[PDB]
DNA sequence: CTAGGATCACAATCCCGGTGCCGAGGCCGCTCAATTGGTCGTAGACAGCTCTAGCACCGCTTAAACGCACGTACGGATTCCGTACGTGCGTTTAAGCGGTGCTAGAGCTGTCTACGACCAATTGAGCGGCCTCGGCACCGGGATTGTGATCCTAG
DNA sequence: CTAGGATCACAATCCCGGTGCCGAGGCCGCTCAATTGGTCGTAGACAGCTCTAGCACCGCTTAAACGCACGTACGGAATCCGTACGTGCGTTTAAGCGGTGCTAGAGCTGTCTACGACCAATTGAGCGGCCTCGGCACCGGGATTGTGATCCTAG
């Protein structure tokens, strides 16, 4: 048995929307924001609170931006999102 | 140790007067909190700002009630004021 | 390159939470961009509000107070 | 002897702590004076707002068969509602999710 | 006699609009416009000339940056037309 | 009947300072919604502030103000 | 008698009113109390910032063969300069008009 | 007969420090009015949110450095803090 | 005979010169708000201490990520059609400008009173700490919904 | 022999009863912030007056809107190709969890001093008002740029 391209990808939607769980690995995540804050201050610790609620918001913002990149999409007749339907989703928010 | 004051027991009696047999987890009582705070930075500041714009050092049910038409949407405003309107008269009346 | 720790599963799992159903090969590498610069704008001003502080820890008050800024509001972590 | 302490809350039949927000609005730097008027106003106004909210949540959650109130109650409740969503649109409920929505160009 | 390819016009009128500033919208039916809608909120409310200029100020830069952004989202769509759709698509991104 | 006021062709020169090239004929009423729904809004909070003064006419500092609330500050009006 | 009056402008080197604004911050509703480095700080950003807008505007006016600013010079001043296009980003300059952009695919 | 204070007068020294030719029409100068009182009302509003954040009740240079380094992008927060803390260098100097 | 560059007719836009008018830049009187000199007190700087919570490391256990492969379906290029939108001309309309008249209401001043700040004594409401037990998450295993294709028939 | 529907297989989800754990809700002691009662000063409500600017109307000019005719180029539908993203099985890896240990620094407390508020005096800078002149808007003529198309040419 093999799904037909489309299937799963409904099911994972369906999935994810009905979740509420972070959805980006927390020790990744933490290196990131850690090795970002490097650049600005040396030797800089961070609340387990801190990290949390960064990644908080990173994931909001993305699937916000996710959802734009989608109706993007959808307005040029397409079901595949690409890197332009970012940047127009972007540039009409102001960002 | 030391106090940090919270909104809880209040969040706490309107749920119990709204909802006898329902809860709230902690993470949802940090939401309610932080969301109270919020609304009312939001209402102080316009009404501090409407104060400033007419040159005037105090802040009335008046600046309040002007602040809740501007910054609640639609029917929310309208119950709202509602609601402040009959707690002042209560409360002037003791 | 802890920016590639951000996977390609991860991204399309976000994407899935969008309502995204196909997803073109080239996302991945704007999508790590795009996160790259929001969490260097974040950082950055939660870091100002550290080095105000004096202090050499990063609290959660910080971040809140950056997002708060910068019209992304967050709820959960004390305003 | 003097008369027993009568809170202001009590007296505008309110939970929420009028003395608290008077202080709070004293001690914010927002005007120079403060009415005797506006503590009441503003608690009332903040209760109204935490009763809708929570009664909408209770909703929700009584709808999912749960007893107690999470985040995702919270941000259903506040989705599902055009006024409460344009307040709280510029807003994120950590822990929320967020609402479920295909397009229908998308369904098989 | 001589007639311009479709789009020649239009080009010309871009870069005439684009390096002028005056107002575009004729003032008294704005004028009009304004008071009829403020009506529904107050009735014989007076208006500053100053304010009526403010709104109309207002109204025209609003309404110049939707049609930029209404023009982006059609060139992204392989048009050169803009469509209502592209007004709803740049409304519905912008969060208004 | 005033929303009509805004004729066709003012929309065509504020579409073509916005670099529009070709404008379909739907247009013109998607945008006249707008400009309705915009200016109510604005005019509704210029009108709150108005009332809070207790005067009859709305002053420039009125509608500054109501705009600068709904994030599209105003320059060159007294603020 | 006392010494000849020295405005904090003149001690500070800026032409902006120290004094003015320290006036304006006390009565402003910000804090309980300003030091008083405050306004000399505020007084010399402010001033800095004028003179790098004023500047643009100027060089965009001699630009054009003109002589006197107009807010016409002001919005091109400030849409030309990344940094100063983004402090004034959600900002409406009157009778500033817009940058001549015309998308590439237009052109015949 | 109403005074109207405003800062007309500074914005036309530093236009004849840094154009001595160049005038200004009254449009303009009301729009540098406007980015001015725009400006400060910003700086101060922030340097009031973090001397209450840190549970201060004193407004200093501190705070004015923290709120320009988070409202100016880029280089115009490297130039201003330089404008700044040579100004109150030279006023600590009389 | 064509595709291509060259040449042409024409309208539109940039440029130079003269006129004039009204807004900008300067001078003057004065008045009020900023400066000088001094006092009082409390807010913040600085030092010291505690203990909490952050950082670092290690060992298993999977859950999830990486890789490769087969294939279908979705992006994209090409072609054709018809209609909807651009361009231009003649007619109509109402916007813009000036001038006059009027009065409502914005803006200011003076008086006085009620209301909000401030202080001292009192106390009860709200916060920290402890504890118990029931709402929830998890698990196994059936019932159910749904996708895909194999089978059967009338046509 | 084909299209459509009937039927089947069986993977994923949902539902149910049983387990047990650790977080939410309640109780107790205390302490400090809210209340009560009284004093005092000034901010704003109210009345009255002035004078400005917002509204209403009229006539005249002309620029802009409008309606219609015509044509063309652009949106949209249809067809075909091909590649590249999806679904799935196998191997690898490192995230997650539990535990242990160290120590840095966040939070609090005590003491002191200096920096800012407040007051009185005084004086000069900035604002309203008046006035003049020159910079820019407009009109006219001309040089130039650019579009649309007719022509001559090399091939």
């Amino acid at each position: 048995h093999r799904y037909r391209p489309g299937t799963v990808a409904l099911r994972e939607i369906r999935r994810y929307q009905k979740s509420t769980e972070l959805l980006i690995r927390k020790l990744p995540f933490q290196r990131l924001v850690r090795e970002i804050a490097q650049d600005f201050k040396t030797d800089l610790r961070f609340q387990s609170s801190a990290v949390m609620a960064l990644q908080e918001a990173c994931e909001a913002y993305l699937v916000g931006l996710f959802e734009d990149t989608n109706l993007c999409a959808i307005h040029a007749k397409r079901v595949t999102i690409m890197p332009k339907d970012i940047q127009l989703a972007r540039r009409i928010r102001g960002e | 140790r030391s106090r940090k004051e919270s909104y809880s027991i209040y969040v706490y009696k309107v749920l119990k007067q709204v909802h006898p047999d329902t809860g709230i987890s902690s993470k949802a009582m940090g939401i309610m909190n932080s969301f109270v705070n919020d609304i009312f930075e939001r209402i102080a500041g316009e009404a501090s700002r409407l104060a400033h714009y007419n040159k005037r050092s105090t802040i009335t049910s008046r600046e309040i009630q002007t602040a809740v038409r501007l910054l609640l949407p639609g029917e929310l405003a309208k119950h709202a004021v509602s609601e402040g309107t009959k707690a002042v008269t209560k409360y002037t009346s003791a | 390159d802890n920016i590639q720790g951000i996977t390609k599963p991860a991204i399309r799992r976000l994407a899935r939470r969008g309502g995204v159903k196909r997803i073109s090969g080239l996302i991945y590498e704007e999508t790590r961009g795009v996160l790259k610069v929001f969490l260097e704008n974040v950082i950055r001003d939660a870091v100002t509000y550290t080095e105000h502080a004096k202090r050499k820890t990063v609290t959660a008050m910080d971040v809140v107070y950056a997002l708060k800024r910068q019209g992304r509001t967050l709820y959960g972590f004390g305003g | 002897a003097r008369a027993k302490a009568k809170t202001r809350s009590s007296r505008a039949g309110l939970q929420f702590p009028v003395g608290r927000v008077h202080r709070l609005l004293r001690k914010g730097n927002y005007s120079e004076r403060v009415g005797a008027g506006a503590p009441v106003y503003l608690a009332a106004v903040l209760e109204y707002l935490t009763a809708e909210i929570l009664e909408l949540a209770g909703n929700a959650a009584r709808d999912n068969k749960k007893t107690r109130i999470i985040p995702r109650h919270l941000q259903l409740a506040i989705r599902n509602d055009e006024e409460l969503n344009k307040l709280l649109g510029r807003v994120t409920i950590a822990q929320g999710g967020v609402l479920p929505n295909i397009q229908a160009v998308l369904l098989p």
